[PDB]
């Protein structure tokens, strides 16, 4: 009645399933109070479930709540397309109303190499203090990523390892960016910067180069 | 206040007077169950209350010894045996508010009949049905407390009506609320009738030269006779003369 | 809050003679040169009352009295008030003093008189005091220890807000100021009399006529009552506030009235001079 | 339930309270009570406040009692959410929602959302770093304080799997609005509340 901890972290694996999204808790919940949410995209939630046993106004038939203790479950039969948002949790039997984390669920793509663009700066740039190398690692599924570098030993870190938030595609594909916040002083200090990424899919797609 | 949370006010160690809200041509109803509606000054009671609450129009007729509806049953319960007096009187003009005025409440829905002189303020979950509500609105399950929504573009059956509804109540404590006792003036060297306070008889009222000591009323003579009384209002001293008497 | 007074001496108490005291105005009749015999309640000539102080002696152990008990109200108290400080500063009058019936409060305070009728819960010692203040030279109040919680009550007679002395003056007694509680057909009368002194203790001989002082609107059923003092909290008594407080000096006269025929005197200006207890002796008789 | 609608992102500076409205359409106001939610990047939904409007009376949760403030305006079916020492901690997406009067509800219909991050230092315009080539066509967009940027490639013509990346939040006035398109072609940045034009022409 305190805690409303997820136990899926994400379901991107198939959308032609059903779902778990069990919300687990400490103390035993009440009389099935609970309620299910949907936000798609950051913006406004809907109301799904009330009660996990009745369909809300509006719902469609293609949802299904199920649990009467404490792990509570939401079955959705024949996942539909529209299906790819994040759904909460609300247990509304106790005084003070808490909410869970979620699980995203997206679509599945391939493991691909990623690009190796890579943009020296400029001498306007440069002597501003942001020696930018950005670099994007597009086209790759799993969110689960350690970008690297060859920074004059065998990477650096910080400027190396900006990982900046990579969102969703149409296609299940994300590229996050790793531009180098350095001075200029480090910049002509150190050897060629090679761009690539720890992942299961290619260790060292590596193609562009820039020396110094 | 509103109907469900009547704020009383008991008011003792009085000298009230009943004479500025009978006879003042601005009330709507004036009906006093058990006592007359005269004569109501020379009745001293202990304690009194004012019960306050704002109702329609229709609804003054249900605050009465005995009745039927959503007020008179599940927001006030006047006693069978009222010996006070209900006051009501029109305030439309104040208490009306153009677009609704939503700041006067009432209770709908509850689960047993009142009591006499119960204020019960509670707010939970009626259930109207069989299923427990648990405290979740949605599920055949209606709120007690209920809006009035005062509109002055409303007929007369759905205006506020202020009333007030005086009780009284005669304990075994001394009585402390009493009523306006008038004076008459100052009748001297004749034969009259005086009627103070403790004293009441005939005699030539005359002027006295005898200091009493300043926390006492009157003075009987050797044979338990008054002969001398203080005035009241002024700190005089009198001089009880008996009035001429003889035989022919 | 309830703070249990500790550290305080114990003795058996005294027990001194009322001589002829205590003879307050029957009627509220003017009389001039004439015996009248009531049938009031009233004190017996040369009775037997119990003598209570409240002293602090800066010996070794000294002897650190601090009475204020409860004493069952019958069917009047006679209350004498000898003292040199303004210790003793009211009542507590009630059947149980547990929160649970109406009881009656006559506190009389630095401010002003208050005189209310509630419920109040009342502690195993309740108490007033001051603290004297060595930096700011003043003697203002520390603790109000006369009850903890209050509910409705039913009446109220806060009176005019005036200032009193509160000083230590060392000395013979110079204040007397009695006290005639009665309660007949629920009007409870309260006398007063106050007449200079210059004795220590063993209140002297000599006629005093109770005037009348209020009649409040009151009858609730009382049984029992105890006293309200004051102690003098200086800066030489140290520790928690159950051991750091003087009791000062102070000594009351608590007597029970009972019922009897008294002949009073009244003089020329209605003022009763002398009286005959008729009950006493057969010379009285 | 009702077309619930808030007001706009009120981005202020930390020591600055503001006080967001929520509207109220289709059935009545004094019959459902209103609520108010947070949702702050990374952090979940925390219950902040829940007044009744027929009652007149509000609730407060354990880690939000004393600093907030909420009202209501029955006159035009509008809430009211003042927050009061807005800390930096407070950047969160609030939103408007209708409950049901009672001692246990839940959130059926949903507002808008407002942005009031306070992190209001200046008003520096955008700076589109002019990216050399090695060599593709990309444009770095930093220091900048306003957040809301427009990012295009000559309008259309060359904007074709532009992905775009969110901003960082960096110390002070300063966000990484990255944005580069697969491979005059220019990077056609616009900015919201200022509108330069700082489009490098830096193609290979
Ligand atoms: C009563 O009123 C009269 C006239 O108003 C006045 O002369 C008199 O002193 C008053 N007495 C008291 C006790 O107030
Ligand atoms: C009467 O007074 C004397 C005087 O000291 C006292 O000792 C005694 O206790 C009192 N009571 C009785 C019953 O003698
Ligand atoms: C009001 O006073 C009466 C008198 O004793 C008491 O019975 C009653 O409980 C009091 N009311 C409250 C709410 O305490
Ligand atoms: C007052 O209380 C006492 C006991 O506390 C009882 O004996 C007496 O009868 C009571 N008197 C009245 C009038 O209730
Ligand atoms: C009685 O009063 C008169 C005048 O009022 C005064 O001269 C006389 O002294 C008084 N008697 C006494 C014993 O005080």
């Amino acid at each position: 009645e305190i805690v409303l901890t997820q136990s899926p972290g994400t379901l991107s694996l198939s959308p032609g399933e059903r779902a778990t999204l069990s919300c687990r808790a400490s103390q035993s919940i009440n009389n099935r109070h609970l309620a299910w949410y949907q936000q798609k995209r950051g913006q406004a939630p809907r109301f799904l479930i009330y009660g996990a046993a009745s369909r809300a106004t509006g719902i469609p038939d293609r949802f299904s709540g199920s649990g009467s203790g404490t792990d509570f479950t939401l079955t959705i039969s024949r996942l539909e397309p529209e299906d790819f948002a994040v759904y909460y949790c609300q247990q509304y039997g106790s005084s003070p109303p808490t909410f869970g984390q979620g699980t995203k669920v997206e679509i599945k793509r391939t493991v691909a190499a990623p690009s190796v663009f890579i943009f020296p700066p400029s001498d306007e740039q440069l002597k501003s203090g942001t020696a930018s190398v950005v670099c994007l690692l597009n086209n790759f599924y799993p969110r689960e990523a350690k970008v690297q570098w060859k920074v004059d030993n065998a990477l650096q870190s910080g400027n190396s390892q900006e990982s900046v938030t990579e969102q969703d595609s149409k296609d299940s594909t994300y590229s996050l960016s790793s531009t180098l916040t350095l001075s200029k002083a480090d910049y002509e200090k150190h050897k060629v910067y090679a761009c690539e990424v720890t992942h299961q899919g290619l260790s060292s797609p590596v193609t562009k180069s820039f020396n110094r | 206040a509103s109907v469900y949370a009547w704020n009383r006010k008991r008011i003792s160690n009085c000298v009230a007077d009943y004479s500025v809200l009978y006879n003042s041509a601005s009330f709507s109803t004036f009906k006093c169950y058990g006592v007359s509606p005269t004569k109501l000054n020379d009745l001293c009671f202990t304690n009194v209350y004012a019960d306050s609450f704002v109702i329609r129009g229709d609804e003054v007729r249900q605050i009465a010894p005995g009745q039927t509806g959503k007020i008179a049953d599940y927001n006030y319960k006047l006693p069978d045996d009222f010996t006070g007096c209900v006051i009501a009187w029109n305030s439309n003009n104040l208490d009306s508010k153009v677009g609704g005025n939503y700041n006067y409440l009432y209770r709908l829905f509850r689960k047993s009949n009142l009591k006499p002189f119960e204020r019960d303020i509670s707010t939970e979950i009626y259930q109207a049905g069989s299923t427990p509500c648990n405290g979740v609105e949605g599920f055949n399950c209606y709120f007690p407390l209920q809006s009035y929504g005062f509109q002055p573009t409303n007929g007369v059956g759905y205006q506020p009506y202020r009333v007030v509804v005086l009780s009284f109540e005669l304990l075994h404590a001394p009585a402390t609320v009493c009523g306006p006792k008038k004076s008459t003036n100052l009748v001297k060297n004749k034969c009259v009738n005086f009627n103070f306070n403790g004293l009441t008889g005939t005699g030539v009222l005359t002027e006295s030269n005898k200091k009493f000591l300043p926390f006492q009323q009157f003075g009987r003579d050797i044979a338990d006779t008054t002969d001398a009384v203080r005035d009241p209002q002024t700190l005089e001293i009198l001089d009880i003369t008996p009035c001429s008497f003889g035989g022919v | 809050q309830c703070v249990n007074l500790t550290t305080r001496t114990q003795l058996p108490p005294a027990y001194t003679n009322s001589f002829t005291r205590g003879v307050y105005y029957p009627d509220k009749v003017f009389r001039s040169s004439v015996l009248h015999s009531t049938q009031d309640l009233f004190l017996p000539f040369f009775s037997n009352v119990t003598w209570f102080h409240a002293i602090h002696v800066s010996g070794t152990n000294g002897t650190k009295r601090f009475d204020n008990p409860v004493l069952p109200f019958n069917d009047g108290v006679y209350f004498a008030s000898t003292e040199k400080s303004n210790i003793i500063r009211g009542w507590i009058f009630g059947t149980t003093l547990d929160s649970k019936t109406q009881s009656l409060l006559i506190v009389n305070n630095a401010t002003n008189v208050v005189i209310k009728v509630c419920e109040f819960q009342f502690c195993n010692d309740p108490f007033l005091g001051v603290y004297y203040h060595k930096n700011n030279k003043s003697w203002m109040e520390s603790e109000f220890r006369v009850y903890s919680s209050a509910n409705n009550c039913t009446f109220e007679y806060v009176s005019q807000p005036f200032l009193m002395d509160l000083e230590g003056k060392q000395g013979n007694f110079k204040n007397l100021r009695e006290f005639v509680f009665k309660n007949i057909d629920g009007y409870f009368k309260i006398y007063s009399k106050h007449t200079p002194i210059n004795l220590v203790r063993d209140l002297p001989q000599g006629f005093s006529a109770l005037e009348p002082l209020v009649d409040l609107p009151i009858g609730i059923n009382i049984t029992r009552f105890q006293t309200l003092l004051a102690l003098h909290r200086s800066y030489l008594t140290p520790g928690d506030s159950s051991s750091g407080w003087t009791a000062g000096a102070a000594a009351y006269y608590v007597g029970y009235l009972q019922p009897r025929t008294f002949l009073l005197k009244y003089n020329e200006n209605g003022t009763i001079t002398d009286a005959v207890d008729c009950a006493l002796d057969p010379l009285s008789e | 339930q009702v077309q619930l609608v808030q007001s706009g992102a009120e981005v202020k500076r930390p020591g600055s309270s503001v006080k967001v409205s929520c509207k109220a359409s289709g059935d009545t106001f004094i019959n459902y009570a209103f609520s108010w939610v947070r949702q702050a990047p990374g952090q979940g939904l925390e219950w902040m406040g829940r007044i009744i409007p027929i009652l007149d009376i509000a609730h407060y949760a354990q880690k939000f009692q004393g600093r907030l403030t909420i009202t209501a305006d029955k006159s035009t079916d509008t809430a009211y959410m003042e927050l009061t020492s807005l800390k930096s901690d407070d950047t969160a997406v609030y939103f408007c929602a209708r409950v049901f009067r009672g001692s246990q509800y839940w959130f059926d219909p949903w507002g808008q959302g407002t942005l009031v991050t306070v992190s209001s230092a200046s008003t520096k315009g955008p700076s589109v770093f002019p990216l050399a080539p090695s060599a593709a066509l990309g444009c770095l967009v930093k220091d900048y304080f306003p957040e809301p940027v427009t990012v295009s490639w000559n309008s259309g013509a060359l904007t074709s799997g532009v992905h775009t990346f969110p901003a960082v939040l960096q110390s002070s006035g300063l966000y990484s609005l990255s944005s580069v398109v697969t491979v005059t072609y220019i990077c056609n940045v616009n900015h919201k509340p200022s509108n330069t034009k700082v489009d490098k022409r830096v193609e290979p």
